[PDB]
């Protein structure tokens, strides 16, 4: 057990095991303020939330996807990214793909709902 | 190779939020507008860059300090009544303690509308202005009225933690030759900070936390003679404070359940009021600052040490707050000497009773006299110099900003934003 | 065997929270700051134990009791200018209500700044000090100003219920024997509370909620005289009140735009104001007190009335409103008596315009005087009484608490948190 | 229908069946009062459903888990636990035992996810 | 794409396929009027995703029941509901049968709950 934040400067890798550390601390002149950043990290969690259930991920901490990887955002192989590479050198290296990723992530599992919506009514 | 999406990376960026207080007789900053305390987690390998100079903690903490001084003063006396003329005689009538008051007669109201009330007190020549037993008047009467600072509010800083909200982290960085900028190797996240007391004073960094190893030299731009030297011992320097006079406090009520406490009588001792700093320890002290000064403008130049150049009393003095009464010491003699590559100095204080705190107009407070002899031990923790714009450099002592006193004390700070959605290339496919 | 989670199980553990009002011309606890109302589950099996002493509701409902009484004397008249020195004089100069009054003369504020205005007013004696046609002064002149009870406001209360938020519930004790603590085997999930009507007296519980089937007795220790007795009838005692007067109020104008309501003149019945409680009602009630009494001090022992002890007006007597003028009863009649194994009780009141109400000092308040007069139908619904500390026990009336007044009222509730995620085993296994 | 908080003295195994009625009823100066109020529900409700969801238990008012019952906890049998007892009677047997249970059930879920999200690469 | 409530005269099939347009957006003195309409927003949002959940339909936007149509709701057939009507006309046609068909969604979760949950005792 590292505590909060703790494999931050951990591998990738090794940093995906401790998910739920960080996970669970991103929910909980000293009213109106105190109150207000209460407020503020409610809606900062649920919209966190919303977007992992509209790419069909909710409830999970790992969820593979089927969108695959175009090599422009990374040409790294997954040797020298999961076992060399830390969450925020990372985050750095995608942070401009990260909205072309979001919309198609949103749009993938937005053609999977009708997939299923048709092979239900068989 | 497939887009896998995974939550709850370590990941922050730089961010500005609300920080709530925290803390472990009602203050100024009291405990009833703060949270209960309860912590740090070393994140190796983590190479942060922190900026004490673009903090907004400190842009936040002035607020708050500021705001808490406001709400405190509120629900007390406020002295519109004291806007009267004074006829005010000297004390002495020929180097003490009594060549600094004026005995002051005036008319007051009484708790019955209809009846005056013939008072006097005792002022400060620094608190009255004449008029043209002569006439004279309060000094801060033609700007704004003098709430009275309430008797049963302590002025006594106490530690108050800052604490990050939820989705935020706060960042301290450990290294401990961290001036105030640039990457810093090692670095944790805590809860929230150690319990910062907002001592509020001038030129002189009164209590607080201590450098580790040596004194460290903290500018935004230390080849720029307009910005501040924040100045960081690792030693303290004590300094004892004293008004050797006993003062006898008097109550005046000014209207149905307000009260005017004033200076009556004085007695007792009647030096001036002053601060004593070793004369050895202040000599190694300024040492050890020389030698980490000469490492940002050469070996062979000249560091002399001058007094304040001029401005107000608030700026010219080491203006400070030690027993519920304002000081405002000369600290000429301390910053008098000039370096080339049991004793005691005394500094003599001024005493003021109107206080315009925080550099503003419109504002004032009347602090009470203080029943008895007022005594004082403080450390001198830091400086604040200001350089003079050749191979000699001058620093003057400098302040009025009271943001450089806290940005000493929050510059190993730092507020991230967690972003905990993260995209990254994996063997996956969603089946 | 495996755990499995249940989401939604009816679980809850004791808590204290924030409970917001709910009610179905302004009030002092107006519909403003509450909410409308719209019930009640029976939960078999459930035996709840319940502490009326140790009741968070009745130290919230004290604190809101409180605020919104402040909140509705904010906006209306400070009576500062009604501190000037009074010439009084008696109005009989010889058993009536006129010699009760002091017929006071003074100068007040016009509209216009510098005009002066001659008026008179008629005060009570309770209302005026005198300073040593003599020269008085406003009881709470040196502690405080009066704020005037604002006109156009009621003190009448209404019912309020007080409305657990999300994920809390009130339980409600349907037990006709519960005393006051321990298991109550009938309990209720109640959306909120019945409307509790914010009656203020003492000595009395006037109006309110009836015992159920017999007197019940309610006492944190019994066996501790320092703590009050809070009966419970089980049939109302009516009271009925007079102030046989016909008042004429007379406004004054103190300032531009507030105006300063005063006694001009009294004609009428000049009786003194009192309370009539039926005689042979009263003596039935406390025999059923008496009854219901011995089962806790014994058969043999001698249950014996007395009247209150000694302290202020608002201790020593049955302090209550009715019809926006404040009185304050003997009750000496009423509690006298020795208890051993058409006609009316008349108690002399005396009424005050200036009112520390909440146990206080600093914010009193000038109640205007009601023009015509005044009549009172109420029903005495408990007691608040204080043991004697021999086979005699003497109980005398007590109070000053406003708590124990509402005590009395949120006896049968309780607040509780739902924790709706349990675990438990079963032969399930995730697949 | 019994209501909310109905079936609170019922026996653990018909209390069960109404367990959407209390699930629904967790959810919903003197502005502040109230407003301060609501703030508490909504963050007390989101960290019970952020429990659910990183024991895999999101969306479902019902969950089985791969965590066997140590009997340590309690050792009275299938037949006296849910035919016999109320959910508050079993609330303090299992009290002490509670915050152990929810690491095994969070320690659980993460060695689920991350064998899942293996055996979905091969 | 057409927006915020840009399908609003789109029928009902065609506007169906933009609901995380829609749902995204629902999400993100004088201070508490901020305050108090964040926190109504963030309750409202709540509510929904409950009923998702007590339906079984938690992390979807489409989600298909096992509740059958009555047609004494709508006796229209599927081509003059989802290629003629929009969402709008459709809502004031059903308005009087939603906590009727809200009910029968949550009842017939709660048996597929145990269904479900007893088939994995054997
Ligand atoms: C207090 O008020 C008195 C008057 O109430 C002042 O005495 C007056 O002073 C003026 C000169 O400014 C004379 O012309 C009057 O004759 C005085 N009246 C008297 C003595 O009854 C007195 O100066 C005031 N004291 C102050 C302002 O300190
Ligand atoms: C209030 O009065 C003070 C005192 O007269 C004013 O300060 C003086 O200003 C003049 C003009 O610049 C100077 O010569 C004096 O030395 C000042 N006295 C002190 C004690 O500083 C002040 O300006 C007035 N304020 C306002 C708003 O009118
Ligand atoms: C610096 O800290 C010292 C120690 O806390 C302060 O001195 C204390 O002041 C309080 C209140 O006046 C006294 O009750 C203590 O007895 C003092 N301690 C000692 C050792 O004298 C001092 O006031 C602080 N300096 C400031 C606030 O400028
Ligand atoms: C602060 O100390 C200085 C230095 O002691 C005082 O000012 C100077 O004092 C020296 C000799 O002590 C004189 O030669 C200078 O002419 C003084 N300069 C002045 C008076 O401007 C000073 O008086 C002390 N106090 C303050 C408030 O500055
Ligand atoms: C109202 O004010 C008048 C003055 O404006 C008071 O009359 C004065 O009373 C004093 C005695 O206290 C005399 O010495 C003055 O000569 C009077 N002045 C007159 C009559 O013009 C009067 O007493 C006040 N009334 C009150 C306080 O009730
Ligand atoms: C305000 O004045 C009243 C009246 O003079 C004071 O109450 C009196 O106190 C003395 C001294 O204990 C008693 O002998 C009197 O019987 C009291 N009078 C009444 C009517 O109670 C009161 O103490 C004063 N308050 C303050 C804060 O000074
Ligand atoms: C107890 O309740 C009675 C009945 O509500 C109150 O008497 C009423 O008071 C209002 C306002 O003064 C009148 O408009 C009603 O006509 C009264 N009713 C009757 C039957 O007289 C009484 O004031 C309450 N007792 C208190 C508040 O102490
Ligand atoms: C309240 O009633 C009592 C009793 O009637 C009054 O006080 C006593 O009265 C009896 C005879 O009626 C006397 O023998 C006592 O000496 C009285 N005790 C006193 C005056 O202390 C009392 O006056 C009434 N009013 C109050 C406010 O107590
Ligand atoms: C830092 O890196 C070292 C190896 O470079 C590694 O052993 C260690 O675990 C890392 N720190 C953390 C917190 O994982
Ligand atoms: C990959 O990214 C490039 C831009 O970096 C873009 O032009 C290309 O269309 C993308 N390919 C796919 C399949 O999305
Ligand atoms: C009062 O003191 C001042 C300064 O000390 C002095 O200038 C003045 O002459 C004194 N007034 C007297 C002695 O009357
Ligand atoms: C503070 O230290 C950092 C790292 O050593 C350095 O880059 C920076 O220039 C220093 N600050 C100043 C004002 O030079
Ligand atoms: C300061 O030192 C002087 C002598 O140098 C002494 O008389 C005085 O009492 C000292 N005051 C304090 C506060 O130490
Ligand atoms: C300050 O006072 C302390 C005692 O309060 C004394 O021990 C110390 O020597 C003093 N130091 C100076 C510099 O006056
Ligand atoms: C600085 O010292 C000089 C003399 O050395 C003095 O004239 C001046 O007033 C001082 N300035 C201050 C104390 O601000
Ligand atoms: C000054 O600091 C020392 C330790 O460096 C401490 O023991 C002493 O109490 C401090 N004096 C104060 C805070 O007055
Ligand atoms: C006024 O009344 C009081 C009490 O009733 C009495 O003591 C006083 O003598 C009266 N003053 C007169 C008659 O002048
Ligand atoms: C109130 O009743 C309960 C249950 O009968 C009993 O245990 C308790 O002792 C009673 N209260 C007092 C003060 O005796
Ligand atoms: C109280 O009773 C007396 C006679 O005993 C009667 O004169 C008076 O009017 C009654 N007052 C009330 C309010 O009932
Ligand atoms: C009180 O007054 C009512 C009428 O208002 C009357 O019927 C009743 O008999 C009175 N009771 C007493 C005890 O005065
Ligand atoms: C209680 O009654 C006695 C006489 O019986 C009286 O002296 C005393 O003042 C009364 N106390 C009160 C009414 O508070
Ligand atoms: C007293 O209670 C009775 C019923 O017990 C009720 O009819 C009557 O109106 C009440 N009187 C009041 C509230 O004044
Ligand atoms: C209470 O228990 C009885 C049997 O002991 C049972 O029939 C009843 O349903 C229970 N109450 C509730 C609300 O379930
Ligand atoms: C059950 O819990 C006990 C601790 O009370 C522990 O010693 C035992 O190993 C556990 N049983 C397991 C893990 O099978
Ligand atoms: C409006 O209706 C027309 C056909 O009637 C259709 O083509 C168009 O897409 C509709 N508008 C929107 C926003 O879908
Ligand atoms: C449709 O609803 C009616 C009541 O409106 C009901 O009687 C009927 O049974 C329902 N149809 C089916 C198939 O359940």
């Amino acid at each position: 057990f590292l505590g909060f934040l703790g494999a931050a400067g951990s591998t990738m890798g090794a940093a995906s095991m401790t998910l739920t550390v960080q996970a669970r601390n991103l929910l909980s002149v000293w009213g109106i303020k105190q109150l207000q950043a209460r407020v503020l990290a409610v809606e900062r969690y649920l919209r966190d939330q919303q977007l992992l259930g509209i790419w069909g991920c909710s409830g999970k901490l790992i969820c593979c996807t089927n969108v695959p990887w175009n090599s422009s955002w990374s040409n790294r192989n997954l040797s020298e990214i999961w076992d060399n590479m830390t969450w925020l050198q990372w985050d750095k290296e995608i942070s401009n793909y990260t909205q072309i990723i979001y919309g198609l992530l949103e749009e993938s599992q937005n053609q999977q709902e009708k997939n299923e919506q048709d092979l239900l009514a068989l | 190779l497939w887009v896998t999406v995974y939550y709850g990376v370590p990941v922050w960026k730089d961010a500005e939020t609300t920080l709530f207080c925290a803390s472990d007789k009602h203050n100024v900053w009291a405990t009833h507008a703060c949270v209960p305390t309860d912590q740090e987690i070393h994140l190796e390998n983590v190479t942060e860059e922190f900026n004490m100079w673009k903090n907004n903690m400190v842009e936040q903490m002035h607020t708050d300090i500021i705001s808490l001084w406001d709400q405190s003063l509120k629900p007390c006396v406020k002295l519109t009544p004291l806007c009267v003329t004074l006829q005010c005689t000297n004390v002495t009538n020929n180097d003490d303690m009594r060549g600094e008051l004026k005995n002051c007669s005036f008319n007051m109201t009484t708790e019955l509308r209809d009846k005056k009330q013939k008072v006097y007190s005792l002022f400060y020549r620094l608190d009255v202005v004449q008029i043209n037993n002569k006439e004279y008047r309060l000094i801060n009467c033609n700007t704004s009225a003098c709430t009275q600072a309430c008797p049963k509010v302590s002025f006594e800083p106490i530690p108050i933690h800052y604490c990050a909200p939820a989705g935020f982290a706060i960042l301290k960085c450990k290294d401990k030759k961290f001036n105030g900028t640039g990457p810093c190797p090692s670095v944790s996240t805590v809860q929230c900070t150690h319990g910062i007391k907002p001592v509020v004073s001038t030129q002189l960094l009164l209590n607080g936390s201590l450098a580790e190893e040596e004194v460290m030299i903290r500018s935004e731009n230390i080849t720029n003679n307009a910005k501040n030297i924040l100045v960081q011992f690792n030693t303290p320097v004590q300094i004892n404070c004293t008004r050797p006079n006993n003062n006898t406090r008097k109550s005046i009520r000014i209207g149905p359940g307000q009260a005017f406490y004033a200076t009556g009588d004085i007695i007792g001792d009647i030096r001036q009021a002053h601060c004593n700093v070793s004369k050895a320890t202040w000599n190694e002290t300024l040492g050890k600052v020389v030698k980490q000064l000469r490492k940002h403008f050469g070996n062979n130049t000249i560091i002399r040490f001058a007094n304040s150049s001029g401005g107000d009393l608030e700026v010219t003095t080491h203006s400070f707050n030690c027993g519920g009464e304002f000081f405002y010491c000369n600290t000429s003699g301390l910053f008098n000497s000039t370096w080339i590559s049991n004793d005691s100095i005394t500094l003599p204080c001024r005493i003021k009773q109107i206080i315009n705190m925080w550099q503003r107009i419109g504002q004032c407070m009347y602090a009470p006299p203080i029943q008895g002899v007022i005594r004082c031990v403080s450390n001198i923790t830091g400086l604040i110099l200001t350089r003079d714009g050749s191979t000699t450099e001058t620093f003057r002592p400098g302040g009025g900003d009271m943001r450089d006193n806290w940005r000493s004390e929050l510059y190993k700070y730092k507020v991230v934003k967690i972003e905990p959605l993260g995209v990254a290339p994996t063997r996956c496919k969603r089946r």
